[PDB]
């Protein structure tokens, strides 16, 4: 769908970066956007 | 490493930037282009071998193909010998001509080297 | 040996002291301030050891912040991946990686 | 053979490609301590050291008022004391940002290939890349002994057009720095700093040709300019076969310099971006910022199609066209036009 | 030790022979017969 | 004279203006005052 | 005015083939020595050490030509090698001046 | 005077200040980690 | 031995045609040029 | 014009051609004092100099064991003392 | 002997 989404990874690698690229290369419809970002939901600080 | 091609590159219709390899039915000609410090731009166009061969007769081309495949067999031999015995590079110790002959060899545009009794290449004295 | 010299050292150590005194400088002022900070460095590890005890190592690891705007990666270049996945499919068919059967082709096309 | 992959692959990948600079590969360079010197003016006499009569004189020559030297009546030696006002050089170190560079695989040696030890000792590493290169390049073309060329062709038709941006960077350092520092250095280092000495060594070791030698300095583009030069040269009767290519090395002095211009990519900053050495270089990316230093050479041998077919050597392609081009009037030297 | 694949006369070259026969002076045609490199990824083979 | 086995490029270039080696009047030498370069130069231009 | 060349000829036919053995010796020193010594030195000294930056400056100041630039390093003989290079280049249509 | 006497007595005068600076660095990596707990959890929880 | 010296030297060159068409002075005809490597050796600086 | 030759010729000939190296023409180069540097290992502490915090660090980075730097609590400056074992560079000159 | 005293001399020379 034309959805822009922000995805979190707690294991931010190159491999993980590439993976999500692989996805968007093959799923990313017109208007869509993928934004990957390191994040640890275990961290109050990170959340905010 | 094509993260995400710059939106700027959209305006270049004639160029498509592949983030993964593509096996094709073939490519005919290519263009390498480099640029350098101090306004040093260069470009080269290379065209596929088949097109040269299309100058020849099947007579010629097929004669050549037998030559080539013989070479490859020598090459193959050498390369494997080298890998094993560290001799992919062999420094030459002497020119092809004895010093006696040199001036002459230089001055006669026909002079060429004949294979010798020890498999070596030298100009005839 | 060392006693025929231990008078020397004694003599000079006193020498050193009175010179310091004249220069109005505490020689042990460094060692003093060191001892000092090394005490407050205990009240620290004291409190720190509490957290460590109440929560354990894995949790300790697991609450460490990791989000950084500079590490953000944006993928938005659909227009290009299109022509790729397009041209990619074309050859795919010509070599039979894609047979008309395969649900795959459908998906790709969509 | 079956085990090779398991035993070594992990290593092989880790110690090749674009990676963290490995000082061993660069006689100890470590961007994390970029050694500089700072001039200090001593504000005291500093204690005497012994020296040869000759050295003492040397010191006194340079310092004059600010140095005392005297004989040791007993051993003909001398004593050097620098006085207050004298000028000294104290080393210091820096934390340089270019931590990553693309480097020849950790282990490569021109000796594995068969380059003679004496030649190893004599020449700049660059030349060693070039030597090995031209050797493997002649094989890829089915030539074992380069003398075979002189079955079909005269000495004066094998040409040599290999170039570079500034080759012999090691020798360069050796004479502009290492010599000033009085470090043990060759007498002939000047030889090995010339861009065409590489080409020379190729001819002095393999092709004993009286062919042409047009060797180009087209900075980042030499390798193509080279192809062009060999091309023209061949189509004007000057030669029928011809070596072509480009080379350049990675160097502490180089890497540091590019950084000042703003061309290379700041490793420290890219690390701050979650990048990895290797994810560092993204040619068309949005995030692309600067280029990546790397080293090595590349060569192709070239011939007339006629001589090619007559010899019976492989044919990888037709050089259909080449050309070089300057841009307009400007003041930015590095700018692309 | 692979040289380049020599095209098939019939399938590949024949179809053009008609126009291109003797239409080019082979002594003023420049051709790449050799290839090699040494770089961060090894020789041209490993690099490829 | 381009690639003629029976014409020295020197002959050639000269003959194309109706001249022979005998018309070649002055030779400017590198002549760098080094011991060998001056023997050699003469020797080459001479043999030529 | 070097522009006069562009009365008779296209931008792409004024060529530039000036060379040298190792030019920019001052900039060379500046980066291999003067920088190590922490002496005040340009940021771009690297530019001016390249043999072809001389040629470049000639084109950036006078001839604004899109002609060729084959710049040679033939040590003590570059000046002739240069003549040769320009010669060939001209006789292959690459340039007329 | 003082210095050369020290030298004779084989004693570093600044050895105290040196060691102090030192412990005052490790006392930062502490408060560093400590500040984490403090941030992730807050005062009342810390107390509780 | 030789003498160090400094400076440069330049000549501008043209096709005779363009020369005459423009109407620029003509100092001479570049009748021939060529570059030449010597034999196998180990002395880099040697003249051949 | 008539005088030019008399006023200047002598000079012009003396200050051109193959001649004795003129240092002004080479930012002070003088073959009669070819400056080198010799590595010396200090065999003593040498006295402290002031330096920027940054410079101090630079020095300490390179020297480590063999340098002491401390703040000047008063001006945020630092003090650099090289210790025995430290390595120094002393200029010398040659007759070329 | 002479080393138990060569520190002295050094000290005093300074
Ligand atoms: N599958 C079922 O039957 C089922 C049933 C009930 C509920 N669910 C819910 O389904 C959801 C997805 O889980 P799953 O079961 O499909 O797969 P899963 O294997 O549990 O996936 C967990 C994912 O969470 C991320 N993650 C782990 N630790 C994290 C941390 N400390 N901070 C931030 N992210 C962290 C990891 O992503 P990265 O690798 O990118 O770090 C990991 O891939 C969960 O909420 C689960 O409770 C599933």
């Amino acid at each position: 769908g034309g959805a822009k989404v922000i995805v979190t990874t707690s294991r931010f690698s190159r491999q993980v970066t590439e993976y999500y690229q692989g996805i968007y290369a093959r799923c990313g419809a017109r208007g869509s956007q993928l934004v990957v970002v390191p994040f640890n939901q275990g961290s109050k600080q990170d959340v905010e | 490493n094509a993260d995400n091609v710059d939106k700027v590159m959209e305006q270049f219709d004639y160029i498509v930037y592949p983030s993964r390899s593509i096996k094709t039915d073939g490519i005919k000609a290519f263009s390498v282009t480099s640029f350098g410090f101090g306004q040093k731009g260069a470009q080269a166009i290379g065209v596929h071998p088949k097109y040269l061969f299309a100058t020849l007769d099947k007579a010629q081309y097929e004669a050549y193909c037998v030559k080539v495949q013989a070479r490859q067999k020598k090459a193959y031999r050498f390369f494997h010998n080298g890998l094993i015995n560290n001799k992919l590079f062999v420094a030459k110790d002497k020119a092809p001509y004895e010093d006696r002959i040199q001036s002459k060899v230089f001055l006669n545009p026909q002079s060429r080297v004949t294979q010798e009794s020890n498999g070596e290449l030298k100009f005839p004295a | 040996i060392d006693a025929l010299t231990k008078d020397q050292r004694a003599l000079f150590k006193q020498q050193l002291e009175i010179i310091a005194r004249y220069l109005k400088m505490d020689l042990r002022a460094g060692d003093k301030a060191f001892v000092a900070s090394q005490e407050s460095q205990k009240a620290l590890q004291a409190q720190l050891d509490l957290w460590q005890a109440e929560h354990g190592d894995i949790y300790a690891a697991g609450i460490e912040p990791a989000f950084d705007p500079l590490k953000a990666r944006v993928y938005d270049s659909s227009w290009n991946w299109a022509r790729q996945d397009a041209l990619s499919m074309y050859y795919d068919i010509i070599f039979g990686r894609l047979r008309v059967v395969d649900r795959e082709i459908v998906s790709q096309c969509i | 053979d079956k085990d090779v992959k398991a035993k070594y692959e992990k290593y092989i990948l880790e110690h090749s490609g674009i990676r963290l600079i490995e000082p061993e590969l660069f006689g100890g360079y470590d961007p994390n301590r970029k050694q500089l010197l700072q001039e200090v003016v001593i504000e005291q006499d500093l204690e005497p050291f012994e020296a040869s009569k000759e050295q003492a004189e040397e010191f006194k020559r340079e310092h004059g008022d600010k140095v005392e030297i005297f004989e040791i009546p007993e051993t003909g030696q001398y004593t050097v004391r620098l006085r207050k006002g004298a000028t000294l050089l104290i080393p210091k170190a820096l934390q340089f940002d270019r931590l990553v560079a693309g480097q020849i695989p950790t282990g490569w040696d021109a000796r594995r290939y068969g380059v003679p030890e004496d030649i190893i000792q004599q020449v700049d590493p660059v030349t060693l890349y070039v030597l090995v290169s031209v050797a493997e390049a002649l094989l890829s073309s089915g030539i074992t002994d380069p003398y075979e060329f002189y079955k079909y062709v005269h000495l004066s038709e094998v040409g040599n057009c290999i170039g570079s941006g500034v080759g012999g960077t090691s020798a360069l350092r050796g004479m502009y720095k290492d010599r000033y520092l009085d470090k043990p250095v060759q007498k002939d280092i000047l030889q090995e700093s010339f861009v065409n000495t590489m080409a020379a060594w190729v001819n002095m070791l393999l092709l004993s040709s009286t062919g042409p030698i047009k060797t180009p300095v087209g900075a980042c583009a030499t390798a193509v300019e080279s192809l062009d030069v060999g091309y023209d040269t061949i189509m004007q009767g000057k030669a029928r076969v011809c070596l072509v290519g480009g080379f350049d090395d990675f160097q502490e002095e180089g890497s540091y310099e590019f950084a000042n211009m703003g061309a290379t990519s700041n490793a420290k900053e890219e690390f701050a971006r979650g990048r990895e050495p290797g994810e560092m270089s993204r040619p068309t990316s949005t995030t692309r910022n600067g280029f990546m230093e790397s080293q090595g050479c590349g060569v192709q041998v070239i011939m007339t199609a006629q001589l090619a077919l007559e010899m019976g050597v492989p044919i990888y392609g037709i050089v259909a066209m080449t050309s070089t081009a300057t841009d307009k009037i400007g003041r930015s030297v590095p700018a692309p036009g | 030790y692979p040289f380049p694949e020599l095209p098939d006369w019939d399938k590949d070259i024949k179809p053009l022979n008609d126009q291109l026969r003797g239409m080019v002076n082979l002594d003023k045609v420049v051709v790449v017969t050799g290839l090699a490199e040494i770089g961060p990824w090894g020789n041209a083979r490993t690099r490829w | 004279w381009r690639r003629d086995s029976r014409i020295a490029p020197l002959r050639g270039a000269l003959a194309t203006w109706g001249l022979t080696i005998d018309d070649l009047g002055v030779a400017s030498f590198h002549g760098t005052s080094t011991v060998a370069n001056d023997k050699n130069e003469s020797d080459v231009i001479c043999q030529q």
